[PDB]
């Protein structure tokens, strides 16, 4: 089973990916880093309600993180 | 006409959000947080975020007063909705406060109203929109007089927000 993620990067480009629901939140973070947005400088947000995913334990599953079955995730430079 | 829908009142009101039943969202292949383009009367359009609502009848769409006004529609009127995935991050938007909502207003409109309003919420906004922001001593309305790209965009953290000079009417 797979989670569908609509990623919005800070230049406004979009990417739709899938990840296994059972995969670590860390897999998402690493994916965003391979796209040129490293964890040390960028964080992950959802809207409605606003949740800061980069405050979570990354060893948590995508399902536990609340990103299944689909979620829009914003990539944003840290303050 | 699966994407023409009856306007219904909002629950959990927000200027950037409209709600559909999950089946109608499947029917139209809309996902959570997708941007969508809405068409109302007098060639008025609006761009919003769509969320699912187990409370909403299939053939209806929930939207608040701000969005209904921007579409010139009333409860019970019909609008159309379509996917709108290519809306860009804004370089810059220009907004101006409505004169009769800031008559006594002292203070910085950007710091008290606009900055928290737009903060990290990725609001879609369109030229001509009027929106109501709470805060301060009383709520203020602003009109979008220009966006770049035109005529709509997403107000991102890097989107420059200009709040010019004299308030305007209508």
């Amino acid at each position: 089973p797979k989670a569908q993620l609509m990623l919005r990067y800070p230049d406004g480009k979009r990417e739709q990916i899938t990840l296994p629901e059972q995969a670590k939140l860390l897999a998402l973070v690493k994916h965003v880093q391979s796209k040129g947005y490293p964890n040390e400088r960028f964080e992950l947000l959802t809207n409605f309600p606003r949740r800061k995913l980069s405050h979570l334990d990354y060893d948590i599953t995508m399902q536990e993180a609340g990103l299944c079955p689909q979620e829009t995730v914003f990539v944003q430079e840290r303050n | 006409s699966p994407n023409r829908l009856i306007v219904d009142e909002a629950i959990n009101e927000d200027n950037s959000v409209v709600s559909l039943s999950q089946p109608k969202m499947d029917e139209l292949q809309l996902f959570r947080g997708d941007t969508v383009l809405l068409k109302g009367k007098k060639r008025r359009e609006a761009v919003c975020i769509v969320l699912s609502d187990d409370t909403c009848s299939d053939e209806k769409i929930r939207m608040n007063r701000v969005v209904r006004n921007n579409l010139r529609v009333r409860l019970g009127d019909v609008i159309s909705i379509q996917p709108c995935p290519d809306v860009k991050y804004g370089k810059r938007i220009h907004v101006l406060p409505i004169d009769d909502t800031v008559e006594g207003i002292t203070g910085n409109l950007f710091e008290v109203y606009l900055k928290p309003y737009f903060l990290e919420a990725y609001r879609p906004i369109r030229k001509g929109d009027i929106f109501l922001v709470r805060g301060g001593m009383r709520a203020v309305e602003f009109k979008v007089v220009e966006t770049d790209p035109s005529p709509y965009c997403i107000v991102a953290p890097d989107t420059v927000i200009h709040c010019e000079g004299e308030p305007i009417k209508r």
